[PDB]
């Protein structure tokens, strides 16, 4: 569905936009090369201390 | 340690640091991000629109200044009077006299496009060259030395933390005088 | 002679190079328009009682004189507190190791407590304004005027200064325009040119030096030490710009105007001014307070004396 | 260095162990081994037929004699126009290593000049003396009146009661001024140490006290080659060409150098290991290291999703 | 950076979180691919990026 | 006769300049080392 609903099947031909990667979409297209270190974080409240 | 604690922590509170409490950023994107609370703006119809309207990346700024816009700087000395303004582009040299005139206007640091203010003109005229030329003679002497020294140049602690400890240390004084009278009466 | 002699004379079409502009220069040709702020400035070498506790001041001698009234109350209604209390009492602001009598009266120890308490809070708010005191950066500074009484003659202060230009420029031309009498000054502490008096001003060889604003700046801003200091922002000074002078008649000028006005208005020129320039030049006892003190000691002898011939 | 002594050693570490995992993954055989020179590798011109060619990693990988170069690959434009490469395993940036490491008696009467307790002392001897005449001239005496004036003085007279009070209220906002700016100096003590980034003016036209030096035959020099205005950097530069960058550790250990130009996570490894090394902040150039790889190879894709299956599990923190 | 109240500061910068990277998925067989690499490493390498 | 093993005590409780003020000879010894205590105090 979505990006990969359009790409794999070919409705589209690629996803400028950004997009996660992980195992079975690095199997069914070819990512490009990495352009930016996006990591993942929890986010909480933090209150003052 | 509970007096040196104490100490270090007057010391402490009064720690002046760079302003981060306000925005002064120019490149910040809470510029380019504004809130409820972040009200800047500018003359109506002024040459900072149109300097920004030169560039691309400031549809944002002109369409939160469009319910923005003043018709004189004097709306905006009001509006800042009365804290209804947070930011506003403009001359230094003004700001300057308006910073003599109250202590609580305060400019910022980051002073940007350092531009050129002359005088609006026609076209080619035997009253342009030797108007320019009179321009020159006029800068090239102190002519506008007294003209600074008359209002941009002349500008027209214990203190703080006294008044509230004097008040609490005659009230303590005030019940303990009763009291000695309790003590005294009560032998 | 120079660019104005390529020029003026047919043999240059216009001098890109910088120069600073004036009145003949600007009758010989024509400029372009100012696409930077570069004046001229002058490059150099280079109490706690009454600013600090003035309303205080008065507030707390009256505390003194109530909590000193008070205890004198107290001591003549329940062993010295007739008439000295202020020396026991202004002994108790600071406690210094002073053993002045045992005081029986309850009143008088509530009072010992209550103060030594506020002692301990306006000490520590002291030193509080002690250190905001040091927050802000503070040098020494002459006097930044152009018509200064020193520059009608250096006998009027016991250091007699010196200043010289670069021969035969623009800034020589400013002067003799100004004050024919600075020239007559300068003629005799002149000098070679921009690195010897660099060099001057280094080894401590020259006093003042005349030169443009901006260039003095940059080269502050990358000092050993950040020591050569200019005298303020360009005030007292000429506070001009820098054009592109084109012939009499070129066709250019206003297309090249016009291409000036595009590179300052998109952040362009901000952007070799940020390549071009330096900002990190930003803006020990203390020596006069003790003397001030110093001088409210010889005051405080001379009322001792006072007191003690009579 | 040495004219030939090339033996068999052991080999660890991380990307030693990176090996052991990816040879844990695919069923293959592979031999250790170290490249001979200790450069990076530029394609600098050879001095025949005006060609430009490479050296060092990719002169051995080029020309058959490596299979596969197990490196931190500097992944940048001009290699990656010559042969493929895979997925960048570290993400790393550059940073500048520097000296601010020096050692510390806190100016207490030695490096502190000597105004104050010389001062202090004919002082208290001219009160003691003083004292000693209103004592005589009264409207172990002698030795009364001095440790009278000391024990003012020591923080812990019907007509000299003023001289004392004087004296006292003096000797203690002397003090109180002395602690006040000795604690305000020692919190404040963080003077302009740094480069802040490459944006550093001082840098473009360096001096006696600026030396900065870089590996000799990197991808930094190619990446700063690229710019226009980091060439003059490299008349700096170009003069310093150090082999091994532990022979820039040695340098600037011993104070020869000022500046080092180096990838933030190593120095920050030798920061941990070395205590006298503190890097600067801006972090710029984030970069990714990955594998250097051949051409067209039905060993790219297998090996790539191996790399990808150490990236998505806690495979990476466990090599952390 | 964009936050109102600037006082939400997550756990470290990606030490002991996945810390991967973003690409642009091209189907498997696009001969356009390695062109887009070499404008990434384009974009990246001159402080364009 | 009565600080011989309290002296430790009168090197010890000046330390926080509230303690009760011991009579000291005036044999040229007590005052000059409790001024040097007192300086180092105020040093530290
Ligand atoms: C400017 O002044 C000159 C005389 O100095 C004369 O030609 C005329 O008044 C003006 N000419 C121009 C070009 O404006
Ligand atoms: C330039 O100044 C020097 C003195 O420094 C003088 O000897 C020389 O004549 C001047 N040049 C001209 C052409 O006036
Ligand atoms: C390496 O070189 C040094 C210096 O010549 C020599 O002392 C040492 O024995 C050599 N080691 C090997 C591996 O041959
Ligand atoms: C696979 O690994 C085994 C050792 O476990 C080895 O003997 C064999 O040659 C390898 N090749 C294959 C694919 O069988
Ligand atoms: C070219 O010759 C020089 C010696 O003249 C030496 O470095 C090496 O043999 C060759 N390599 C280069 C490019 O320096
Ligand atoms: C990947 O897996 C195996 C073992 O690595 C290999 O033989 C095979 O050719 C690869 N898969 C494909 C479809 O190429």
């Amino acid at each position: 569905n979505g990006m990969i609903g359009e790409v794999v099947y070919q409705r589209a031909v690629m996803a400028v936009g950004s997009l996660t990667i992980n195992e079975e979409r690095s199997e069914v297209v070819d990512f490009s090369v990495p352009f930016v270190e996006t990591g993942i974080s929890v986010m909480v409240s933090r209150s003052n201390g | 340690i509970i007096v040196a604690s104490y100490t270090a922590n007057l010391a402490a509170f009064l720690v002046l640091d760079r302003p981060e409490e306000r925005i002064t950023g120019i490149n910040d994107p809470r510029l380019r991000n504004p809130s409820d609370k972040f009200i800047y703006a500018t003359v109506k119809q002024s040459s900072v629109d149109i300097y920004f309207r030169r560039q691309v990346e400031l549809s944002t700024m002109y369409r939160h200044m469009e319910k923005h816009n003043y018709e004189s700087a004097a709306e905006a000395i009001q509006a800042v009077r009365d804290n209804k303004l947070h930011a506003f582009i403009w001359d230094s040299a003004v700001l300057e006299f308006e910073a003599s005139q109250k202590c609580d206007l305060v400019t910022t640091g980051e002073l940007f496009f350092r531009s050129g203010f002359g005088i609006g003109m026609r076209k080619d005229s035997p009253w342009k060259q030797n108007v320019s030329l009179s321009i020159l003679k006029s800068h090239e002497n102190g002519f506008m030395e007294d003209l600074d020294k008359t209002w941009v140049r002349y500008q027209e602690l214990t203190f703080e933390n006294m008044a509230g400890v004097f008040m609490l240390v005659a009230g303590g004084i005030v019940a303990g005088i009763f009291l000695i009278f309790i003590e005294i009466a009560y032998k | 002679n120079g660019m104005i002699g390529e020029v003026v004379y047919q043999r240059a079409v216009m001098a890109v190079g910088s120069l600073t502009i004036n009145e003949e220069r600007s009758e010989v040709v024509d400029f372009s328009v100012p696409f930077v702020e570069t004046g001229i400035s002058v490059m150099v070498s280079r109490a706690f009682l009454e600013p600090f506790s003035a309303s205080v001041w008065v507030m707390m001698f009256v505390m003194l004189l109530i909590v000193s009234a008070i205890a004198v109350f107290v001591f003549e209604y329940f062993s010295f507190t007739i008439g000295k209390a202020i020396w026991l009492l202004w002994g108790l602001v600071f406690n210094n190791s002073v053993p002045v009598q045992n005081p029986k009266g309850t009143t008088s120890k509530i009072m010992v407590s209550v103060w030594a308490f506020f002692a301990v809070i306006f000490l520590a708010s002291y030193t509080a304004n002690l250190a905001a005191f040091m927050i802000q950066e503070e040098f020494v500074d002459q006097v930044t005027g152009l018509s200064d009484k020193k520059f009608q003659r250096p006998h009027d202060y016991s250091p007699p200064f010196r200043f010289g230009t670069v021969p035969n420029g623009s800034t020589e031309r400013n002067i003799r325009n100004n004050y024919p009498y600075m020239h007559q000054y300068m003629t005799r502490f002149n000098q070679r040119g921009v690195e010897d008096a660099l060099v001057s001003l280094k080894t401590g060889k020259l006093d003042a030096f005349i030169y443009d604003a901006a260039v003095l700046n940059y080269k502050a801003g990358r000092d050993e030490g950040c020591k050569l200091v200019t005298i303020g922002s360009g005030y007292i000074f000429a506070t001009t710009g820098y054009g592109i002078a084109l012939q009499k008649g070129s066709p250019w000028k206003r297309q090249i105007d016009l291409a000036l006005l595009q590179f300052v208005g998109d952040g362009e020129m901000e952007e070799l001014e940020t390549l071009w320039l330096t900002g990190i030049c930003h803006n020990q006892l203390d020596i006069d307070n003790m003397a001030g003190v110093f001088y409210m000691l010889a005051a405080a002898m001379a009322l001792s004396l006072i007191t003690f011939i009579w | 260095g040495s004219p030939r002594h090339t033996v068999p050693q052991c080999c660890y570490g991380f990307c030693i162990d990176l090996l052991i995992k990816l040879a844990r993954t695919m069923n293959f055989t592979y031999e250790v081994h170290l490249v001979a020179d200790g450069k990076f590798g530029t394609q600098e011109r050879v001095n025949n037929s005006n060609k430009k060619e490479w050296n060092g990693m990719m002169g051995e990988l080029l020309s058959g004699q490596a299979d596969m170069i197990v490196a931190p690959l500097t992944i940048n434009n001009e290699r990656a126009q010559y042969i493929e490469f895979s997925k960048p395993f570290k993400y790393q940036g550059l940073t500048i290593l520097v000296k601010k490491e020096i050692p510390r008696l806190d100016s207490f009467m030695q490096p502190f000049q000597s105004t104050l307790w010389l001062l202090v002392g004919l002082s208290v001897h001219v009160v003691a003396v003083m004292l000693y005449l209103l004592d005589r001239f009264s409207p172990l005496t002698l030795s009364s009146a001095m440790w009278f004036s000391w024990g003012v003085l020591l923080n812990s007279s019907f007509s000299a009661r003023i001289l004392g009070m004087v004296w006292a209220g003096f000797a203690m906002i002397i003090v109180a001024s002395y602690t006040a700016n000795l604690a305000a100096f020692l919190v404040l003590d963080r003077p302009e140490e740094r480069i802040t980034g490459i944006n550093d003016p001082r840098l473009r036209n360096p001096s006696d006290k600026f030396i900065y030096a870089t590996v000799k035959q990197s991808s930094v020099d190619i990446y700063f080659r690229r710019q226009v205005e980091l060439s003059t950097m490299y008349r700096h530069m170009e003069k310093h060409n150090y082999e091994s960058a532990a022979e820039a550790i040695q340098a600037v250990r011993d104070n020869k150098l000022h500046a080092f130009i180096w990838d933030s996570a190593v120095l920050e490894f030798e920061a941990s290991q070395k205590c006298d090394l503190v890097t600067t902040g801006e972090l710029f150039f984030r970069s990714g290291f990955g594998i250097g790889m051949r051409k067209d190879s039905p060993w790219k894709q297998n090996v790539s999703l191996s790399i990808l299956k150490s990236h998505e599990n806690g495979f990476m923190e466990d090599l952390d």
